[PDB]
């Protein structure tokens, strides 16, 4: 019954938190990547090619 | 109206007897699961109903304790089953949904 | 005034098992919480004494265990109380989760989820427990199961070798399990305290599912003694097993020292996992089976969102009572299947019970609820 | 395979004999305390 | 929270009770006892038993089909 | 500093006296007659010839 | 809890000093009560119906006098120690202790 | 003799949690022994598979 | 400064709890004795001579 | 109102290390309580990892320990953090009992 959250205001609310939720994903991405020294991802980064 | 209504009504009267709360002297609305809407409606009941409701529930809990049941004579007959709480609950739901509509704008 | 009430320590005890308002209502199905508690300290108490002798290296793993039962004074009752206590623990665990579902106790979101965590935890605890004596089944049951995680895409391999401490179920793999099997029951106990903390916010639910504030009774003397009596019964059950049929629930195959090249034909997990084992092999897919096996226990956490009836308990709802016992029976089928070879009838009937388990929970019970409401004009 | 065989069965005999005494005894203890709730009578006396 | 004195509101209900040292612990234990249990059994058989026999039938059959599938006659 | 310690603790569960890993096993073929599956031990794992 | 604590205490450990207070209280109550014609006439009438005699103050004093601590803890024990109460509750009694617990408070584990 | 039994038992030994305890501990002593006699004597009577073996093999 | 507990009443209080404290020692004596099967003590008891 | 204050779990945390009224006064000698706490989990954490390798039989007792420092990856820092953590634990312990005596904290 998630219809309670369906309306104009809720839609404005979602847009307002978008940049924040996006940036929070940027943090989690780099966060995992750096913490596991992601071979796959890190190779693209200049200066972090310690091989 | 005809055979049709009676059939559904008798299917309903059958489940009722099978549900079996009437054996504990209870009423349909006494078994309602208490949530926010329900708590408020219980709150809005006038003195008399609220008192009767508590005694009914007490009679039942007491029975369900010793796992006995009421004499057949005193079970609560379908028909004779008062939906005392319904109108209150409906209004409590009807109130909430208004806030909920207002919250969308 | 009264010390029991105001001393910073006793307060707890008092408000936890002395003055705590309890329903006059709760029946025998409510005893399992205290029995689970008793099972816990028992596993901790005997388990400890077993660790004062058991040695955790492949060389003496099996040996030390034998040393325990023959040389160590009464090391045998201890050893058997331990083994059987684990089973008793699972019986009560399943009974407890049973009561919760039937009676709608799961409406207590937090209390129940802590319980799911209690479930996985005691489960994870026992999986490791049985690898310890380094029996054929231990090594092999340890091999079958661990490997399951090897289905997780891109990482199953690395992960399985990581929890293995090598490329196989080696020396690293035995000491590891000893250590965790020692620390897990302590964490279980703390998590069980939070179970109780959260439970105490609302008080107990009851057979009718109707609120009982109107008829509450003090926990002592009623439920201290109703709890005492039911523990004695648990002692009867437990002792009947260790003192008469000690191996009844155990595989004879684990009495033969492990052998990495052997591989028994028989190969099954302990009884308390058979239902889940069934569900797993009923799927002709590596990822599927495992994913499905996970979903098999983690579904206890979906239950509250599937509640549909206007009544909490199932006491006054027969369509659901029927569906409930079908669910029990269907798990009994799953147990049975999982204990049988993956051949003839068993395959397809095992695949049927599986779909059913999920249909019964994910669709049949929710629907029966809506119908029972409709039948009451609710 | 089981040198303890005989010893346990002796305890087992004691375990049944003991439990055959403790069980009813604890029951009666629990019966006696619940007495109060089993025979409680209720009456509802609303005004008017 | 919790605690007696703050649970809920109740009025007009009397409760007569008796000292345990004044009554018997097993009044009509079998006299009223057994009738009750039959009644409770009756009340629940149709809801509890049916799934269990359904398992039972599937159990014994499934077993027979297994055993009898592992033999051959002609061919 | 956090990863380092955490990694070092993570690493503590992998290598060891465990790079036995393995060989080049030498098996006499005239010992396995037609139709038989002979199993040996190689890299801590069963090897079928 | 407190009321019961006191009965138990008196049953098991009445000190000597307090018994003299209680005694003094009674002598003062008796004599203070038998003051004015009405109370006295009522005492004559009731006493004859219940004692058949009229007990002279001098005798009640004698009886009071005879009580000391031992007597108190002896006599209180006979009627209070481990006996079943008759309990009557009216009002907002949600917290009136359960009978079992009221009964348990009628004896104590140290004694 | 019968009512006064449970009665006297209460009178002289049950009120004071002292005696009540003094008796159960003292009562546990005699009981533990008398139970182990009868219990073992029972275990023997249903068996006789060891012990009388001794009268045979040794006695020196 | 235990003088606060020194007087007639306190003396009456001590006498009143004497039978109780004595009996509580009787319980602890037999209690240890029976629980450790006190060879030294138990030999004197008729019928508890299981040797 | 505020979740930190009323959630049955956080209440604890909150009333134990967030809102708890503390003297503006307490000095460095008061740090030993938290350090004792840290010493405890540290001994538990490294201690655990040491138990995933140490074997408890005379035959391999010493051996396993050596196995830890040489073969087990970083088993040496773990082993040494453990050993030294025990000493650190005692230093703080003695410091803590010191503060208590000097400052009269024992009145509790
Ligand atoms: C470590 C094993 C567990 C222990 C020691 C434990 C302990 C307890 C205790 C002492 C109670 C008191 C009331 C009663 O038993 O009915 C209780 C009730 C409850 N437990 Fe558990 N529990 C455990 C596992 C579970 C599991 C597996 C679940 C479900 C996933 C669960 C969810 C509940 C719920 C919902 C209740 C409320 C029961 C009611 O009032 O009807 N707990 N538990
Ligand atoms: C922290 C307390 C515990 C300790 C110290 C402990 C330690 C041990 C040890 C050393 C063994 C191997 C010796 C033997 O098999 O007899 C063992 C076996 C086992 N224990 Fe525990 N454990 C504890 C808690 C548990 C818990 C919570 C469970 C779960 C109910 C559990 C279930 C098992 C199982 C399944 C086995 C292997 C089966 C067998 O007995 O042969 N124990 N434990």
């Amino acid at each position: 019954m998630l219809t309670r959250f369906l309306g104009p205001r809720y839609r404005q609310l979602a847009r307002n938190w978008v940049p924040t939720a996006q940036l929070w994903g940027a943090v989690g991405a780099v966060g995992l990547v750096w913490a596991t020294d992601w071979r796959l991802i890190l190779d693209w980064v200049p200066y972090i090619n310690g091989k | 109206v005809s055979a049709s209504s009676r059939w559904l009504e008798g299917i309903r009267k059958w489940y009722y007897n099978a549900a079996g709360f009437n054996k504990l002297g209870l009423m349909r609305d006494d078994t309602i699961h208490e949530n926010d809407d329900v708590k408020e409606a219980i709150r809005r009941l006038p003195e008399n109903l609220y008192d009767d409701r508590v005694f009914r529930i007490k009679r039942a809990l007491d029975l369900s304790m010793r796992q006995q049941i009421l004499p057949k004579e005193q079970w609560t007959k379908y028909e004779e089953d008062k939906s005392y709480l319904e109108p209150y609950l409906k209004e409590v739901i009807r109130e909430r949904k208004e806030r909920e509509e207002w919250a969308k704008k | 005034t009264n010390i029991r009430k105001s001393h910073p320590l006793m307060k707890i005890v008092n408000n936890a098992f002395i003055d705590l308002p309890a329903p006059s209502n709760i029946s025998s199905w409510w005893n399992f919480g205290s029995l689970l508690g008793i099972c816990l300290i028992l596993q901790i108490l005997t388990g400890l004494f077993l660790a004062m002798h058991y040695t955790s290296d492949t060389t003496t793993a099996f040996s030390s265990v034998t040393h325990i039962c023959r040389d160590v004074n009464y090391g045998w009752i201890i050893r058997y109380m331990h083994a059987n206590g684990a089973s008793m623990f699972f019986i009560c665990l399943y009974m407890h989760v049973g009561r919760g579902l039937y009676y709608g106790s799961y409406t207590f979101l937090e209390t129940w989820n802590i319980g799911v965590i209690l479930l996985l935890t005691v489960m994870a605890t026992a999986f490791m427990g049985y690898v310890l004596p380094w029996g054929q089944m231990s090594f092999w049951g340890a091999t079958v199961i661990t490997n399951l995680l090897s289905a997780i895409p891109y990482i199953g391999t690395n992960l399985v070798e990581w929890i293995w401490g090598g490329f196989s179920v080696d020396k690293a793999t035995l000491t590891r399990f000893f250590a965790f099997h020692f620390i897990l029951p302590f964490i279980i106990m703390a998590i069980a305290m939070v179970h109780l903390l959260f439970l105490h916010e609302t008080g107990s639910n009851n057979p009718t599912g109707i609120s009982s504030d109107v008829d509450k009774i003090p926990f002592h003397p009623y439920y201290t003694i109703k709890d005492i009596l039911g523990a004695l019964l648990l002692i009867l059950a437990l002792m009947l097993l260790v003192l008469f049929a000690p191996d009844l629930l155990g595989d004879p195959d684990n009495y033969t020292p492990a052998n990495p090249l052997n591989t028994p034909p028989h190969i099954k997990p302990e009884w308390y996992f058979l239902f889940a084992y069934a569900i797993l092999r009923s799927i002709p897919n590596k990822l599927g089976g495992v994913l499905a096996l996970a979903f098999s226990i983690l579904i206890l956490a979906l239950i509250p969102l599937l509640h549909t009836s206007k009544q909490r308990s199932m006491m006054f709802r027969p369509l659901s009572q029927c569906l409930f016992w079908a669910l029990v029976a269907d798990l009994l089928t799953l147990t049975w299947i999982g204990g049988q070879p993956v051949e003839h009838p068993y395959i397809t009937i095992g695949q049927l019970a599986s779909v059913l388990y999920f249909l019964l929970i994910l669709v049949l019970m929710p629907t029966a609820g809506t119908i029972e409401n409709k039948l009451l004009k609710w | 395979a089981e040198p303890e065989h005989d010893h346990r069965k002796r305890m087992g005999l004691k375990m049944l004999l003991m439990m055959g005494l403790l069980l009813p005894l604890v029951y009666a203890m629990k019966r006696h305390k619940w007495s109060v709730l089993k025979s409680r009578k209720l009456a509802y006396r609303p005004p008017k | 929270g919790r605690q007696f004195g703050h649970l809920t509101r109740v009025r007009h209900v009397i409760t007569y009770s008796l000292s345990p040292f004044e009554q018997r612990a097993f009044p009509h234990y079998f006299s009223k006892g057994i009738p009750n249990v039959l009644r409770r059994t009756r009340a629940c058989i149709l809801r509890v038993a049916p799934p269990f026999v359904a398992f039972y039938l599937v159990y014994t059959w499934g077993t027979q089909e297994f055993e009898k599938s592992k033999r051959k006659n002609p061919a | 500093a956090a990863k380092n310690v955490v990694s070092q603790f993570v690493s503590s569960m992998s290598a060891s006296a465990d790079v036995l890993a393995m060989s080049k096993i030498e098996i006499k073929l005239s010992d396995i007659p037609e139709g038989k599956n002979m199993a040996f031990k190689w890299r801590g794992k069963p090897l079928f010839v | 809890f407190v009321l019961q604590g006191q009965w138990m205490r008196l049953c098991t450990s009445a000190t000597e000093s307090e018994v003299l207070r209680g005694k003094n209280l009674l002598r003062n109550a008796l004599v203070s009560h038998l003051d004015g014609t009405t109370p006295v006439c009522e005492d004559i009438g009731r006493s004859l119906l219940t004692y058949g005699r009229r007990i002279p103050l001098a005798e009640w004093e004698s009886r009071i006098a005879e009580v000391d601590a031992r007597v108190v803890r002896e006599v209180c024990s006979k009627y209070f120690y481990d006996q079943c109460p008759a309990v009557a509750g009216f009002g907002p009694i949600e917290q009136l202790p359960d009978y079992n617990r009221i009964r348990s408070g009628m004896f104590w584990l140290r004694f | 003799v019968a009512p006064t039994l449970t009665a006297r038992l209460y009178s002289l030994l049950f009120r004071r949690t002292s005696t009540f305890a003094l008796t159960i501990v003292v009562g546990a002593l005699f009981f533990e022994r008398a139970f182990d006699q009868g219990a073992d004597a029972i275990y023997e009577h249903i068996n006789e598979g060891k012990l009388w073996k001794h009268i045979k093999h040794k006695y020196e």
